[PDB]
């Protein structure tokens, strides 16, 4: 096979933001990160003005602003997921603007444990090195000082193995770093100084024996007050040589800080927010002594409001904070002097789309003008929604509830979609929610009553797993049955079942149990939504967890744990089994394409099965196991099948004595860069073959075609040759983008086209248009009318 | 002692005997 | 360089186990065709294949190396342990008889965690855990919280996550023997795996599809499912003789339950100490020379329907001890069965 893979939605979620000054000297930039692309503003008094927005051939992992000796404006430094470091420098002629590559690198060590809490990028409060902690055991140190257009840098040997946290540190006399280990004996703090000289550490001036033991914040306090602050669980403490502050603030104790920004340089007033979407303010209580010196007096935590779940915080200007968001929508609030009327002073104040995460979709044409829109379960928790997509316009449904699956039942002009609300175990011995959400506020309301299956602490959350069938029009949470208790829905499908002409709506559940580790007994349940209330059309108690579920030719084809079941539907309304099919391999994934049924598993083991008709029973076509985490999975062809597999890679196997055709050969490899969730046939749009739509963890949204032989190979030309004219923004090279990359082994890309370079052939200059085509002999008028045809898809 | 088996340890009054336990091990 | 990767290596003629990865086997060699292989080993690499009969088996490498001239022959003795389960490709016999083999180096797949990819960078610092039971719900509800962002749940990540599953392996274990629950068990997941399936009352079979799975957490939780589907031992030969069943397993001694034993003329003989076995005949009066659990009286034990050798009874000599009777019953006679196939 050979494909064509093409984005059809830029990522929307938000992973870091900076404020500084990138642009000029003179104006507060703010600068966003979504995954691979760099979004940069202007903070004007009344908003933010659009200046320029880049895509990086890596994923944007560290994103810092600095200014070292000599510079008449900040520098951005970029650290991606593959490793490639560079420094960014803005640069605009009149109308032409463009992000100049300063320095350029790959920092990877070939040796190295790739430490827990993650790639973190430090740079000199006095811009004199840049510290990276990729792995552990390590400190590499790019020296800011002088020109290091390479990225030169020295690897430092650091005793302690287990780092939390690292920044560092202010008011230095040389440059410190403060960090947070763990040992065997518990969370300690400690500073070393980065000798560039001797290049190794020396000793600190301080370290603080034994610290809160979810000590997970290290933040540097600056040159004002001097020192680090330290937050964790329940406790924010202060350290700095001789002094030593320690609050234990009541309200932060119901969530764990996340993500903090300092308010004013000054360094007296930080922003802090949690994972339920609270702002809180640190403020540093300061000491006006007669000597000059400064004291802490008192540390403060105060309540502001909530906001989005934030990734990221930053504070812009006049009480503008820029709240960055993975789960849902990204926001500006206006923090506002007087408590409000409930004492949220954070008052919203423009809200930017977020379609991630993307857990599942769907392809309808509601206004059955033959196009197609889309509807996303997205979001999690307060941010749950459902988005709809079409030709690109959004309208966003809040649920403030989690969105699991959605099928869409054209018969009842109405959406299935199974969603989650979280409720704390209270004194009454039942549970309360926490805020009203889709499933509270219904209109009709079924509770499940099987009594098949018979069967602590007053803070611990609970789960309620629900069915709400939502109008297409008015998108109005019309029924809500709720399942069972310790009852867990996993597959949902609408389709008419055997002879009986109403259509359906099947729901697979697995019931859980904390100690019961493997799921073992389950229930496919049948319900009717056609008179404003949902009608169970009797159950089928399986033992074992309903993992997916497929219409099978008019009939049902559910996995249950390591079988895969075909039921058909009885005259007396009834399902029965025709035949059974019991792998080796949990049958996690469930894709059919008339009579092939392909079963998949987390670790790529996929499978291929064929239901022999007039035999009644399935034999096994192939199977192709080379493990490796497996997140979606989808069928192309009868021949060519699509997944997506660990770090943000596609891959595509095929199937050809008969040794050799029981096995499913690799033939596609591509570093796509996000992680996809659900894969969804169908266009949005209306020469190229088929069409696979997908979403991700990031809200993006991309396209896959299947290619013909000729077209894949001229395509091809044309990705080297417009690497060639195009340059990268790190000086990053495309192909090591798209090179399949696993922590294990990194591999070059095969059987994809990346269709977003193909298509910014259409976006460079009539000069250079032709320094591409030279002697493919085509023109570039002929070329300008193919990729033409191809942005007619998206 | 010539009827004691090896294997298990088992002794039989007979060589004869203990030829036929000597099969049940494979 | 070394795994998925095609290398020669010679084969000692006489031999045939199922050579588990971490194993040792001892060996002494008499005819000079394979005095003069060790000796090249010894030279060059001192790794040897161990073939597992058919196309499969292990690597192995020589750690001690002993000529001792003993009976006017040149006897080497050495002994190895078991490094890379290895394909066969070609076998090539030699004029001396020691045959060489071209061999593909089977895969052992290290995997990431599952929410490697899915940690949110703000989560990525709140994750390394501080140093019962409710430390496991918590463990999963931290280690994969972020699977609210996927279409699957955090309880499927656990049943996939190394280091849940080596708990759930060792709590049964820990019911067989009331002991040592920490170094007595391997760190890694890898070696976890090649450890549980050498200690498990397992029949050669299932030690060679464990061997054949590539993954260390696909053979966890293999391993997983043996110790809940076949929970009745048979006998290996008629195959209709229930011995005895899981819930029997004790551990006599602190060395494990089925601990390697040796009888006075070096036959080994891993003996999975049971409480109560069925459907068994004792072969002879009891005796106690040799006797490999003090105290008790060893008689012999056979098969009820195919007279094969399954064991021993061993008997209480005094009357302080407890338990008075227990049987012992050889690994190399028992066949694991579901009173269904064994997932990964
Ligand atoms: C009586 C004459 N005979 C005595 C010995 O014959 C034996 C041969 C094999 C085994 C045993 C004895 C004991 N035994 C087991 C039983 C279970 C246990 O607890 N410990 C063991 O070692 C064997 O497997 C040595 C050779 C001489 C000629
Ligand atoms: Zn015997
Ligand atoms: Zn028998």
């Amino acid at each position: 096979s050979y494909n064509y893979v093409v984005t059809a939605q830029k990522p929307t979620a938000v992973n870091g933001c900076v404020t500084g000054h990138f642009t000029s000297a003179e104006d507060l930039n703010l600068l966003i990160a979504k995954n691979t692309r760099l979004e940069i503003y202007v903070v004007t008094a009344e908003g933010l003005r659009p200046v320029k927005e880049v895509g990086m051939y890596g994923k944007i992992a560290v994103m810092e602003l600095f200014r070292p000796k000599g510079e008449s404006k900040d520098l951005l430094f970029i650290l991606t997921a593959k490793y490639n470091a560079c420094i960014l420098e803005y640069k605009q002629s009149g109308e032409s603007i463009d992000i100049i590559t300063r320095a350029h690198g790959n920092v990877q060590d070939r040796i190295g444990r790739p430490s827990e809490t993650g790639i973190i990028g430090i740079i000199d409060p006095e811009c004199r090195m840049i510290g990276l902690r990729l792995y552990d055991g390590l400190f590499k140190v790019i020296p800011l000082d002088r020109d290091n257009k390479e990225l030169k840098a020295f690897n430092i040997r650091l005793e302690e193995l287990h780092v939390i946290d690292v920044k560092f540190l202010y008011g230095c006399q040389a440059p410190t770093i403060c960090f947070v280990y763990q040992d065997p004996q518990g969370r300690h703090v400690k500073t070393y100084e980065v000798s560039l000289r001797e290049k190794e550490f020396n000793k600190g001036p301080w370290k603080q024996e034994n610290v809160e033991a979810e000590a997970s914040m290290v933040i540097a306090v600056p040159e004002p007050f001097g020192g680090a602050i330290i937050i964790g669980q329940e406790s924010i403490t202060y350290h700095n040589g001789d002094k030593y502050l320690a609050i234990a603030p009541p309200i932060i104790k119901q969530s764990t800080i996340v993500c903090h920004n300092r308010v004013d340089p000054n360094g007296s007033r930080y922003l802090l927010g949690d994972m339920e979407g609270r702002l809180f303010m640190l403020l540093l209580e300061k000491e006006e002594q007669m000597d000059g010196t400064v004291t802490l007096k008192d540390l403060r935590v105060e309540l502001l409001g909530e906001t989005s779940i934030a990734e990221c915080l930053t504070y812009l200007d006049n009480g503008v904070v820029f709240v960055g968001s993975r789960l849902g929508d990204s926001q500006l609030v206006k923090l506002n002097v007087d408590s409000n009327e409930q004492g949220s002073y954070v008052v919203a104040m423009e809200t930017f789309t977020n379609l991630g995460p993307i857990v599942d979709m769907c392809v309808v044409d509601l206004e059955r003008q033959g196009q197609g829109q889309l509807v996303t379960c997205s979001g999690a928790f307060k941010e749950g929604s459902l988005r709809i997509i079409r030709n690109l316009h959004i309208r966003t449904v809040p649920l403030y509830e989690s969105p699991r699956k959605i099928c869409y039942q054209e018969v009842s002009q109405c959406f299935g979609v199974l969603s989650s609300r979280i409720e704390v175990q209270d004194t009454s011995g039942g549970t309360t929610a926490l805020r009203p959400s889709a499933s509270t506020q219904a209109l009709s309301s079924s509770v499940s009553s099987s009594k098949l299956f018979s069967s602590t602490s007053f803070g611990e959350e609970v789960e309620v797993h629900n069915l709400l069938i939502i109008d297409q029009h008015t998108f109005e949470v019309l029924h809500a049955h709720q399942f069972l208790q310790n009852e867990y829905a996993l597959s949902l499908v609408s389709c008419k079942l055997g002879k009986d002409p109403n259509t359906y709506f099947i729901v697979g559940t697995a019931m859980v149990y904390p100690e019961e580790a493997e799921p073992k007994q389950g229930r496919i349940v049948v319900f009717q939504y056609s008179d404003g209330k949902l009608q169970t059309v009797a159950e089928k108690e399986v033992k074992g967890a309903v993992y997916s579920m497929v219409e099978f030719n008019g009939k049902l084809l559910a996995s249950i744990n390591s079988t895969v079941r075909l039921y058909e539907w009885t005259t007396e309304k009834e399902l029965r089994t025709e035949c059974n099919h019991y792998n080796n391999i949990m049958a996690l994934y469930l894709k059919t394409k008339g009579d092939f049924i392909l079963v998949g598993d987390l670790m790529r083991s996929v499978l291929l099965l064929a239901y022999k008709p007039m035999e009644g029973n399935f034999e096994e076509i192939a199977r192709d196991f080379n493990p490796n985490w497996m997140s979606a999975v989808e069928i192309l062809d009868d021949d060519n099948f699509l997944g997506a597999e660990n770090a943000f890679n596609l891959f595509v196997c095929q199937k050809d004595t008969d040794e050799e055709r029981q096995h499913l050969q690799e033939v596609g490899l591509f570093h796509l860069g996000e992680f996809v969730n659900v894969f969804c046939h169908g266009s949005l749009v209306m020469p190229t073959q088929g069409s696979v739509l997908f979403g991700t963890v990031n809200g993006m949204i991309g396209l896959v075609t299947s290619l013909s032989e000729s077209w894949y190979n001229l395509l091809l030309d044309m990705q080297n040759r417009l690497n060639k004219v195009i340059k990268s923004v790190g000086k990053i090279e495309h192909s090591f983008w798209r090179s399949f990359h696993t922590e294990r082994k990194t591999e070059p890309a095969t059987g994809f086209i990346d269709g977003d370079l193909i298509e910014s052939f259409l976006d460079i200059s009539r000069p250079k248009m032709q320094e591409v085509v030279a002697n493919l002999e085509a023109t570039a008028d002929d070329l300008i009318k193919v990729v033409e045809e191809l942005t007619r898809i998206h | 002692s010539l009827t004691t088996c090896e294997v298990c340890g088992a002794c039989f009054e007979t060589r004869k005997g203990l030829s036929s336990h000597a099969r049940s091990h494979l | 360089h070394d795994d998925d990767s095609c290398q020669v290596i010679p084969v000692l003629p006489q031999v045939m186990m199922i050579l588990i990865p971490g194993q040792t086997l001892p060996l002494q060699l008499f005819h000079p065709q394979e005095v003069s292989m060790v000796r090249n080993l010894i030279q060059k690499d001192r790794t040897f294949a161990v073939l597992a009969y058919a196309q499969f088996g292990t690597t192995a490498e020589i750690y001690a190396y002993r000529e001792e001239q003993d009976f006017g022959i040149e006897i080497v003795k050495v002994k190895a342990i078991g490094r890379q389960r290895f394909k066969v490709l070609e076998l090539r016999t030699q004029s001396d008889g020691i045959q060489q083999a071209k061999v593909q180096i089977l895969p052992e797949c290290v995997l990431p965690s599952t929410m490697s990819a899915v940690q949110l960078e703000s989560l990525n610092k709140c994750q390394i855990f501080p140093s019962s039971y409710k430390w496991w719900q918590k463990y999963q509800k931290r280690k994969f919280h972020c699977a609210n962002l996927t279409s699957w749940p955090r309880w499927l990540y656990s049943l996939y996550d190394a280091e849940t599953l080596m708990d759930r392996i060792k709590k049964q274990l820990r019911e067989w023997d009331e002991n040592l629950k920490d170094d007595s068990l391997p760190s890694n997941p890898i070696d976890f795996s090649y450890r549980v399936a050498a200690c498990l009352p397992i029949d050669d079979v299932l030690r060679i599809q464990l061997l054949k799975i590539g993954s260390a957490i696909q053979r966890l939780r293999c391993e997983l499912d043996i110790m809940n589907k076949c929970t009745s031992l048979c006998c290996k030969q008629c195959q209709e003789t229930e011995i005895t069943t899981k819930n029997e397993i004790f551990s006599l001694s602190l060395c494990g339950p089925m601990a390697a034993y040796v009888n006075p003329h070096g036959y080994v003989h891993e003996t999975l100490t049971v409480y109560k076995a069925c459907n068994l005949n004792l072969i002879g009066r009891p005796s106690t020379e040799h006797s490999w659990f003090p105290g008790y009286a060893w008689t012999v034990a056979q098969c009820k329907i195919c007279a094969s050798h399954i064991g021993w009874k061993f008997t209480a000599t005094k009357k302080d001890m407890s338990p008075q009777k227990f049987w012992g019953l050889t690994r190399s006679a028992l066949l694991p069965t579901i009173p269904v196939i064994l997932c990964l």
